[PDB]
């Protein structure tokens, strides 16, 4: 009611609702984990949800990573709601499941709740032998084709914490820049 | 003003009086008092504090509401937002920047956390 929409329009101006999901193994926590700094060797499977509240260059990020377990994405919607950016995790190794990788992601670009979201996609495990090429996991999950939103593939190492970075400095390149048009068009209206 | 900026600003004076009151430490004390138990003290959160985060958000504006009217009968909250929810940029105050601390989550989490550890 009031609180709810209160919230939305008195809402902050540099700070950004990251969404991060994808199927569970993935590497969700372990890309936050590994961003701040912390120790990703005590990460267990996620059943609930994490949020680390973060800043990077002038932006705060409050980045919730929500259990990508089967029986879990039933109630991945409850955490659509505000979303300024959507992080799709891959498992670039587990090719098996990269059939239902296409699936889920498919479903969450009609969302409505999710409609204006920029879509970054991590092509994480890169480091393994069997990790396919970026391109393999493009022309899977069908990522092309897709006239809904605005995206980029991210081959990277979670471990490492290589190419971590030139991700989310694209996304909010991205959402800033949409966010420009937004007080241009404003303004000028 | 001039005509019903009164109705409005009037309606502020409420948005400190009621939520300034020990009453609503009791509603919340009392919601918050049906789930000690439930509320683990670690960094990941359990997928079901989201469905009780709602109902506590839909609890406070529910209370809010049901208490502006028992001092302003005639008062429409459907009115008073919509008008409010543009119509008087007269907002931004440090008012409801108290108002949508219910909104953050952490606040909520941490606040409630708080509260398991009191009664333990
Ligand atoms: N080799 C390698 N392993 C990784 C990498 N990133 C994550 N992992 C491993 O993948 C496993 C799962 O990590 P999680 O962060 O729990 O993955 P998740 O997607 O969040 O899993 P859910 O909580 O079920 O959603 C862990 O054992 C990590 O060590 C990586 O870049 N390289
Ligand atoms: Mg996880």
């Amino acid at each position: 009611g009031l609180l709810t929409i209160l919230k939305k329009m008195k809402q902050k101006e540099r700070e950004l609702r990251l969404l991060m999901l994808g199927l569970d193994n993935a590497g969700k926590t372990t890309i936050l984990k590994k961003f701040n700094g912390e120790d990703i060797d005590t990460i267990s499977p996620t059943l609930g949800f994490n949020i680390k509240t973060l800043e990077h260059r002038g932006f705060k990020l409050n980045i919730w990573d929500v259990g990508g377990q089967k029986s879990l994405r039933s109630y991945w919607r409850n955490y659509f709601e505000s979303t300024d950016g959507l992080i799709w995790v891959v498992d670039s190794a587990d090719r098996q499941r990269m059939q239902d990788c296409q699936r889920e992601l498919q479903s969450l670009l009609v969302e409505e709740r999710l409609a204006g979201a920029t879509l970054l996609i991590f092509a994480n495990k890169q480091d393994l032998p069997g990790a396919l090429s970026s391109n393999a996991i493009r022309e899977v999950l069908e990522l092309d084709s897709i006239r809904s939103h605005h995206w980029c593939i991210q081959g990277c190492s979670a471990v490492t914490g290589e190419n971590l970075l030139p991700g989310i400095d694209w996304l909010l390149d991205d959402i800033s820049s949409r966010i420009f048009t937004a007080d241009l068009e404003h303004h000028h209206h | 003003s001039s005509a019903s900026d009164a109705e409005f600003d009037a309606v502020v004076g409420y948005l400190e009086d009621i939520i300034m009151d020990d009453e609503f430490q009791l509603l919340q004390r009392n919601f918050m008092d049906k789930y000690y138990l439930e509320f683990e003290d670690t960094e990941e959160n359990k997928l079901i504090y989201t469905p009780i985060f709602n109902e506590y958000i839909s609890l406070v504006e529910k209370y809010i509401e049901e208490q502006l009217l028992q001092r302003i009968p005639e008062f429409n909250m459907a009115a008073f937002t919509t008008t409010l929810q543009h119509h008087k940029d007269e907002v931004a105050g440090d008012i409801f920047d108290m108002l949508l601390t219910f909104t953050d989550f952490l606040a909520f989490k941490e606040m409630f956390l708080d509260y398991r550890a009191e009664k333990e």
